[PDB]
RNA sequence: GUCGCGGCGCGCCGAGGGCCCGACGCCUGGCGGAGAAUCAGGGUUCGACUCCGGAGAGCGGGCCUGCGAGACGGCCCGCACAUCCAAGGACGGCAGCAGGCGCGGAACUUGCCCAAUGCGCGGCGCGCGAGGCAGCGACGGGGAGCGCGCGAGCGAGGCGGGCCCACAGCCCCCGCCGCGGAGCCGAGGGCAAGCUGGUGCCAGCAGCCGCGGUAAUUCCAGCUCGGCGAGCGUCGCGCGGCGCUGCUGCAGUUGAAACGCCCGUAGUUGGCCCCCCGCCGCCACGAGGAAACGGGAGCGCUCCAGGCAGGCCCGUUGGAC
RNA sequence: CAUCCGGUCGAUCCUGCCGGAGCGCGACGCUCUCCCCAAGGACGAAGCCAUGCAUGCCCGCUCACCGGACGCGGCGGAC
């Protein structure tokens, strides 16, 4: 009835990725070097 | 390393004090700079002066 | 008015005008990693600065060999591009322009004169040395990474003087 | 052939396609002048008026306000885009009102509505719904 | 009459002048050009604003001085506004620099100085809200950064000394100590980027196609990911897209579109032929005529946007065209 | 510096338009480490204006006061 009806995990405190250039040598290794299948279940599964 | 500029050499003291900017001399050691005056001040007082008639030395 | 008011300014670069295209992405990320550039404007510059030639050396060739103007604008294109080491002293033939490629350009950065002197490991590094003024060239420290070096200037870059 | 190609026709020409440019409906619209005096805005980007009335194959009611505006003072429908927007809009209210993303035409499902909201009170409406602004002042 | 020609004005005479190669009239959110935006070529739109020219100083008129003004930081009048009055009287024109109200979607300090460029009057100078310096300033443009590697180093910032400055800053240089901080959009397609929990054609998303009625790949949230990046997104306008205004370069049997047919003026287009003359168009060259902008030769403002400079033994150094 | 893509159907080929993709001029929103350059009440209100400033200089004429005031005169104020 309210308006807005529809409208909490506690935030994963990582360290920041390198901003600048950094970064952008991240996803260098990231798709080449490094093993990848870019986004699908499998890979985060393997991940945690 | 390199830092480069301009001199002037003067033939005689004198002949430095005929040709030479004011602030020149002020920023060198040779004379002393009169305390400033606002010229808004002067502006206003031109006015006021320029305002009366006849002797109009009182103001 | 204002002196302020007569002074020039322009752009230098280009936009593409297909931004979302698979190769393109690809090749402008591995030419930042090779040559570790800090932006995607520095291939724009590069490639403002390969179309300004092309568009010269177009022109001048359109005409005939034996035309004045040819030959002024030909002599003087070359001579600036063997100065700036981009073309080959052994090339003196206008239609060698034509297929000049950006890579040439990059090249001649000041990062990649020191590292191809084993001067500094990586790219990189040379970025991060250029930043804290530790290089030099001749008897002037360039804290710079795009400065670009002519080709009479390439034995003479060395490590800063007053460098720790 | 069916174009007149003669070396002095360039009269016949010219006022061949002055005559013609015309029939273009999009030429009509911008350099006609009936667009420019029935278009509320009268070709501002957006214009500021006041709130006088909270109203209503997908069957969907969408919640919007009638403005007036101050400076030509007819009366338009504008529509309040976020989910629980209309709160934060109270009657007799200053906003201000901007276009859709078509120029003059309707946009979506929403029948004759040409009209957005974007600020409310002298704040942005999206600031509110992030929570970044707050409306205690009002 | 005028500095002066002239229906510029007056008297007389005669009748004419302009027009589909578009007169007259009406409208313009109409100052013009040099130029600006866009981009195969051909073009389209704009042109308040830096240089030149024109007009105006609340509206409409008149005039003195002067070589030069129909002047407005000069005077007179009417109209509309506005101020002081010890009520009889007097008095004003920011579309100049700051500043205030109103209006609007929209726009800065009621600062310092004549030191530089110039103007006015003058002998060893005065004055200039022209102009210069500073302040606000995410209109906008250009250059660096939030690390590299197994130890060091480096900035921002702070405190002093120079240099500069009309005085103060700022940049740059020398010493001591030393904060490393990324956001805005999106993940069904166009278009690069995917897993859980809620809600249940409701709430909402959606430029277009479309999603949502119990797994929602599209709503609301968390995780993860993508693009640009000290910037990103939204709204309106212009160019492009668009060979959907078509000269280059559209279409006309059935998709929109060949007048029912003939005659015919203006208009447009018109076979072949003379070698050498004249005229018109055409091509080439040249003279003359502002720069700035644009192109372009040369120069390491640390680079760059820029500017016209610098070292020494300088084309007479150069600023060509 | 000569580029196209999605949408009418049970499917297919066209015409034809709707929408997207780029640049520039302004306004709005979020955000912003350092330096250089830099526009800035023009947008059917040429609407209305407190307050201060924006045009002076000097050779000629001194029985003024201790020669400098002031005044007449000259040039400029039409840039
Ligand atoms: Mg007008
Ligand atoms: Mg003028
Ligand atoms: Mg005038
Ligand atoms: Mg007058
Ligand atoms: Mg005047
Ligand atoms: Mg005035
Ligand atoms: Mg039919
Ligand atoms: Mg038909």
């Amino acid at each position: 009835t309210s308006a807005g009806k529809v409208r909490k995990k506690e935030k994963k405190e990582k360290p920041r990725p390198p901003r600048g250039r950094a970064y952008k040598r991240l996803l260098y290794n990231k798709n080449f070097v490094d093993d990848t299948r870019l986004g699908p279940n499998n890979l985060l599964i393997r991940q945690k | 390393g390199h830092t480069v500029g301009f001199c002037n050499a003067y033939q005689n003291m004198d002949a430095l004090m005929k040709y030479e900017p004011g602030f020149r001399k002020i920023r060198c050691g040779l004379i002393e700079a009169p305390k400033p005056v606002s010229r808004k001040q002067l502006k206003n007082l031109k006015n006021r002066r320029l305002k009366k008639r006849g002797t109009e030395k009182a103001t | 008015p204002r002196i302020s008011r007569h002074r020039n300014s322009s752009k230098t670069y280009s936009t593409p005008k297909k931004p979302f295209t698979k190769p393109r992405l690809d090749a402008e990320l591995k030419l930042c990693g090779e040559y570790g550039l800090k932006c995607k404007r520095e291939i724009y510059r590069a490639r403002y600065m390969l179309a300004k030639i092309r568009r010269t050396a177009r022109n001048l060739l359109t005409l005939d060999e034996n035309d004045i103007k040819r030959r002024f604008e030909g002599a003087a294109l070359l001579r600036r591009l063997h100065m700036l080491g981009i073309l080959d002293e052994e090339k003196d033939q206008l239609d060698y322009v034509l297929g000049l490629r950006i890579e040439d350009i990059f090249k001649r950065r000041l990062q990649s004169v020191i590292v191809e002197s084993k001067l500094a490991k990586s790219v990189h590094h040379a970025r991060n040395m250029i930043k804290a003024r530790h290089i030099s060239v001749g008897g002037q420290i360039v804290n710079i990474p795009s400065y670009m070096v002519r080709i009479s200037n390439t034995s003479r870059v060395a490590i800063a003087d007053t460098s720790s | 052939m069916s174009k007149t190609s003669g070396l002095y026709t360039a009269r016949k020409l010219r006022t061949v396609r002055r005559v013609n440019r015309w029939a273009d409906k999009k030429y009509r619209k911008a350099h006609l002048g009936t667009w420019l005096k029935a278009n509320p805005l009268e070709g501002a980007c957006m214009a500021r008026g006041i709130v006088t009335q909270k109203i209503g194959p997908n069957s969907a009611v969408r919640k919007a306000v009638r403005v007036q505006l101050t400076k030509n003072s007819k009366k338009i429908t504008a529509f309040v885009p976020r989910d629980g927007s209309i709160t934060y809009i109270d009657n007799n209210d200053e906003v201000l009102v901007a276009g859709f993303g078509r120029a003059g035409r309707a946009v979506g499902d929403i029948p004759g509505c040409r009209f957005k909201v974007i600020k409310v009170a002298g704040i942005g409406l999206l600031a509110l719904f992030l929570r970044k602004r707050e409306k205690r002042a009002r």
